[PDB]
């Protein structure tokens, strides 16, 4: 199934996944993408933060589904 | 724009957008709090003039959340009273109050018309129909106890200039196939996206696709896109800069009448998405709950008018069939929930939408950023209290006549109470430290007999946070934040009087005397406002060893986020990674430039070495008996000497020729323009460099001089101080210039003598002024020179060179930073702190937040739980627990201690960066270390204010293998 993860700088990714995926497996797919190691990832999904030793299908996470890679930010 | 006001937000909104803003005209209708809230944002930002229309008397239930209104004010109408005190915030911003809104065609005055919470449906309606059938923008917002609306409506026609607002991306092409496959070099990611749009420059073979023609890009990877057939150019050939062009987008909106029938949305928060169109009847029943009940909203906690709102949204479905969408029922317990908080007014709620509406408002100005499409709808049920701890009902929310009236409506007078007595700590009195002050005065937090606020800043007020710290003006320039934020709020709310303690202490491992055992063990919780990543560090690492709840926050133009860290529950902000800066390899700075940001970083660093480390060097070396490379040489040059400012010209001039003519010369010397490795050695990342030739017309080469010269005589005490080009050619013209000569034993990397010096008796009394690099002074020359020097080592390489902002954005290393995102995380922050309040141990019923209000997006995901781990069968938390050791104990005792209580053999024992005990030790070591007492091991391996000594420790478990194990505190 396709999903896409969305950037906090608008930037849409797409994703081929099956159910089963360990949100790991998800994360070494956005780094070969994107360059951003799995540790530096936050994925957010309906209300959750995506951790490891999960699959995207313990979220309930559909086809079509859009994640949302999210940062923290210094100013203040 | 005037730079030394607007600095911080001119790096979020670009030049463009605030010259379109000074020439907007903006009426915000109503000035309750959300008003007041998105005026202050909108004035901040600095539009051409601000209307505000508010003829209603103020009450004082008002100042639940209007922090521009007093006691003192209850009778007069708000629009007059809060007039005054917004003309105060931007002098640059007219300020004006409508004092009738009869004839709707007044409204043809405005470019923006922003409708708050004191306008009906009805007339929103009629207002929005006169706005878009003329062209105006019109915004709506209102706010219901946790709960909040907006509406966006620009009209037919609106053009979006800049969606996002992100710099450009750009890289190096290594080849362009002829169906337009387009090869980054080497790995280099485009990091483009398909539909997005670039132009090329220096892509030879292909003439005239340099020409500023744009392509659509098609993505095959994160190293190829494709641009589509290049047959018809050329051939390539070499080399090759795409450059991305954001593209103008054409908008249609649709008016208030036809959205209330098939709403468009943006979600507030994707776990709640099946609520928007709840909300949407929702907010529509309480208006004609209104015109029912003669201009009344629901009675507070009243089962039968939540029954009648549950009715009225009901009825509305059916006439609004479009909304729910078929098989979808009324959302009873939601809806009555809003009927039992109508009347509410949270300071937290007011903030979020006061900031979001405001950027709203300056998107409509500017055609910058990504508008709102065209209803969003928010709530926050989660911060609550149990009724089981703070009951609600028509007697515990009742008004008690009291300016937390309205806030008493949502969560009952104990909570409130609750509130009041709760002690805190704010690290930072700055952006969000401001807002944050503002939000804990209108709740009367620490104002209880049991409470208190403790804020702190070690900093000043400059003129450059005028424009986000809204509780400083201009005459505050020169005072302390903290000291300054402290008064302003008292005056808001006078509840706070002999409640704050302003400190301006710095918070770091150097001021643990100030900040001991018995400061943190008294408060309830921490609040960060901060701006540096380590900062935010030692503060975590303090509410850990404190078990204390922090709220942390951090904004960075239009992007924001939120965390909470409650003890025993979640990790903490030090559990997770950030990426870190990008690290510039030294010989692409030394020898191989390609970007402004490589020319920059090298100017700074010459102007450090020419005008600071110079000078503090010779300082060293004429005080200093003890004092004996690249030092030595210094030291000799800046001792063999002006006597007058015309020195110091021919000193820059002369340092022009070395930099930009010499040295140049030299790297082709090395490395000729035609040099070959296969492939030529100029390629890529690598520009053969052109020597520059002085031309006092050019202004980078007539302002290298000027500041080098003027920072020369700064040095030496030589008097300095527009600068003419015909007096600084009336000493250069005169000047012998030394030829170039190639060093030929010099080796140039290509990938990552002594009694010479004068005898410092005979220049007794000589010391230099060492200069301290200050960004925010336009006349001090360091802006000037890092600009000029950068700019023609620019030229040297074929960059484009940079303006002074730009310049200073990079060498200051300034955070983008705006009003508007500062008080929408603020809000969500103060949202949460409700939660900490209630002692809420359900993880899920928090929420870190992460904003960007240029999309705009608003998420949320519930904090993550604490790991968990274990030893010999016993489970500890990874982030919480520690083992705490009474006494100054004996190493003995405690590997003796580890081994019967935890059965651990203790492997490794340190304190710091120093290692006091291992398992591999030989019997020599361990005999002068195994009896001693821990501060007397720590003294052999190497204070009276120190109370504990933390350590890490790696163990063995009893089945013999390695097991992580959290710290030990020595309690001394
Ligand atoms: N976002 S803003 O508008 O620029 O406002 C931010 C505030 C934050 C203040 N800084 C501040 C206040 C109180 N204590 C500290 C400590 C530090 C700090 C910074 C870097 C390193 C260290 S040592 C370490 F990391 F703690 F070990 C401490 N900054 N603090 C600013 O003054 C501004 O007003």
């Amino acid at each position: 199934m396709q999903i896409f993860v969305k950037t906090l700088t608008g930037k849409t990714i797409t994703l081929e996944v099956e159910s089963s995926d360990t949100i790991d497996n998800v994360k070494s797919k956005i780094q070969d993408k994107e360059g951003i190691p799995p540790d530096q990832q936050r994925l957010i999904f309906a209300g959750k933060q995506l951790e490891d030793g999960r699959t995207l299908s313990d979220y309930n996470i559909q086809k079509e589904s859009t994640l949302h890679l999210v940062l923290r930010l210094r100013g203040g | 724009i005037d730079e030394s006001l607007y600095s911080r937000q001119l790096y979020v909104l670009g030049k463009e957008a605030m010259l379109k803003m000074q020439t907007s005209n903006v009426l915000i209708l109503g000035l309750k709090g959300l008003g007041v809230e998105i005026a202050k944002n909108v004035v901040l930002a600095g539009v051409k003039s601000m209307t505000v229309f508010d003829p209603e008397p103020v009450q004082l239930a008002d100042l639940s959340t209007q922090f521009f209104l007093t006691e003192k004010d209850i009778g007069q109408k708000r629009g007059d009273v809060t007039r005054a005190k917004l003309a105060e915030l931007n002098a640059y911003v007219p300020v004006n109050v409508l004092d009738s809104l009869d004839d709707v065609t007044q409204l043809s005055q405005f470019q923006v018309v922003v409708a708050t919470d004191t306008v009906s449906l009805e007339d929103k309606v009629k207002i929005n129909e006169f706005c878009h059938s003329s062209g105006i923008r019109f915004i709506s917002s209102e706010t219901r106890g946790l709960f909040g609306n907006t509406f966006v409506d620009l009209g037919d026609e609106f053009t979006v200039l800049d969606p996002t607002g992100e710099e450009p991306r750009t890289g190096m092409v290594s080849d362009i196939e002829p169906d337009g496959t387009v090869t980054m070099l080497d790995d280099n990611r485009h990091g483009l996206e398909d539909g997005n749009f670039v132009r090329f420059s220096e892509v030879e073979g292909l003439d005239k696709l340099n020409d500023g023609t744009l392509f659509k890009v098609e993505v095959l990877g994160p190293f190829a896109f494709r641009i589509g057939s290049v047959k018809e150019y050329g051939e390539y050939k070499k080399g090759g800069i795409f450059t991305e062009v954001k593209v103008p987008r054409k908008i249609s909106f649709k008016s208030l009448k036809q959205q209330l029938s098939n709403p468009e949305f943006v979600f507030s928060d994707f776990a709640k998405f099946d609520r928007a169109a709840q909300l949407h009847l929702g907010f529509q029943a309480l208006h004609q709950f209104a015109v029912r009940h003669n201009g009344e909203l629901p009675r507070t906690m009243n089962d039968e008018d939540a029954n009648e709102l549950i009715k009225l949204v009901t009825d509305l479905s059916v006439q609004q069939p479009e909304v729910l969408g078929e098989g979808v029922d009324v959302n009873e317990d939601l809806i009555k929930e809003l009927s039992y908080q109508a009347r509410g007014d949270i300071p937290g709620v007011v903030a979020f939408f006061g900031g979001l509406v405001a950027q709203e408002v300056l998107k409509a100005c500017s055609g910058k950023f990504t508008p709102l499409k065209q209803f969003m709808y928010f709530d926050s049920l989660e911060s609550l209290p149990d009724p089981k701890n703070f009951p609600r009902n028509e007697k515990t929310t009742q008004p008690v006549n009291s300016r937390y009236d309205n806030q008493i409506a949502v969560f009952g007078l104990d909570f409130q109470k609750k509130i009041a007595n709760s002690k805190v700590f704010l690290v930072g009195s700055g952006a969000i430290g401001c807002e944050m002050l503002k939000n804990w005065a209108l709740l009367g937090l620490g104002s209880g007999s049991d409470g208190y606020i403790v804020v702190t800043d070690m900093d000043s007020i400059e003129k450059s946070n005028l424009n986000r710290q809204f509780l400083f003006r201009p005459k505050d320039v020169g005072k302390n934040k903290s000291e300054v934020a402290a008064e302003a709020v008292c005056a808001m709310n006078p509840d706070l009087k002999g409640k704050i303690n302003a400190k301006i202490d710095r918070v770091g491992p150097e001021t643990e005397e100030i900040f001991n055992d018995s400061f943190w063990e008294s408060l309830d919780f921490v609040t960060n406002a901060l701006d540096n990543v380590d900062a935010r560090t030692y503060v975590d690492r303090r509410c850990v060893f404190y078990r204390k709840p922090l709220l942390e926050s951090g904004t960075l133009g239009t992007k924001g986020n939120t965390q909470v860290i409650i003890p025993r529950l979640t990790e903490s902000y030090s559990s997770s990674r950030d990426p870190p800066e990008k690290s510039i390899p030294l010989c692409t700075l030394r020898s191989f430039p390609n970007k402004i940001d490589h020319t920059i970083a090298w100017a700074k660093s010459l102007f450090q070495g020419y005008f600071t480390d110079s000078a503090e060097n010779v300082n060293m070396y004429l005080t200093q008996p003890n004092f004996v490379k690249g030092v030595l040489e210094s030291i000799s040059d800046s001792l063999s000497k002006p006597h007058n400012f015309e020195d110091c010209i021919k000193w820059a001039r002369l340092e022009f020729e070395k930099k930009f003519n010499h040295d140049i010369k030299q790297l082709l010397f090395n490395f000729p323009k035609d040099a070959k490795t296969g492939e030529p050695f100029w390629s890529g990342a690598k520009r053969a460099p052109t020597p520059l030739e002085f031309d006092i017309y050019n202004n980078d080469h007539f302002h290298f001089v000027v500041a080098g010269a003027s920072l020369r005589a700064y040095n030496y005490g030589i008097k300095s101080d527009k600068p003419n080009v015909d007096e600084y050619k009336s000493v250069i013209d005169h000047m012998i210039i030394p030829e170039f000569t190639p060093n030929a034993n010099l080796k140039i990397q290509v990938n990552d003598l002594v009694s010479s010096l004068p005898d410092p008796s005979t220049l007794a009394g000589f010391k230099l002024e060492p200069v301290d690099f200050e960004k925010d002074d336009d006349t001090n020359h360091h802006i000037e020179f890092i600009t000029a020097c950068s700019n023609c080592r620019a030229q040297n390489y074929f960059i484009e060179t940079a303006d002074r902002q730009k310049t200073k954005f990079i060498a200051g290393r300034i955070i983008p930073a705006i009003a508007t995102t500062t008080s929408l995380v603020t809000g969500l922050v103060n949202l949460e702190l409700y939660k900490l309040i209630d002692n809420k141990t359900d993880i899920e019923q928090y929420k870190n937040g992460f904003v960007n209000l240029a999309l705009p997006f608003f998420g949320f995901s519930e904090p993550i739980a604490s790991p968990k781990g274990e030893y010999n069968n016993k489970k500890y938390d990874k982030i919480w627990d520690r083992f705490d050791i009474k006494g100054d104990i004996k190493l003995s005792d405690l590997i003796e201690h580890f081994e019967k209580d935890e059965g651990l053999e203790i492997t490794m024992l340190s304190y710091g960066v120093s290692l006091l005990y291992a398992s591999f030790f030989p019997p020599k070591k361990l005999k002068e270390r195994l009896n001693l007492p821990i501060t007397q091991l720590v003294k052999l391996v190497t204070p009276a204010h120190v109370s504990t000594m933390i350590l890490e420790i790696c163990a063995d478990d009893k089945e013999g293998e390695d097991v992580e194990v959290p710290f030990i505190t020595i309690h001394l």
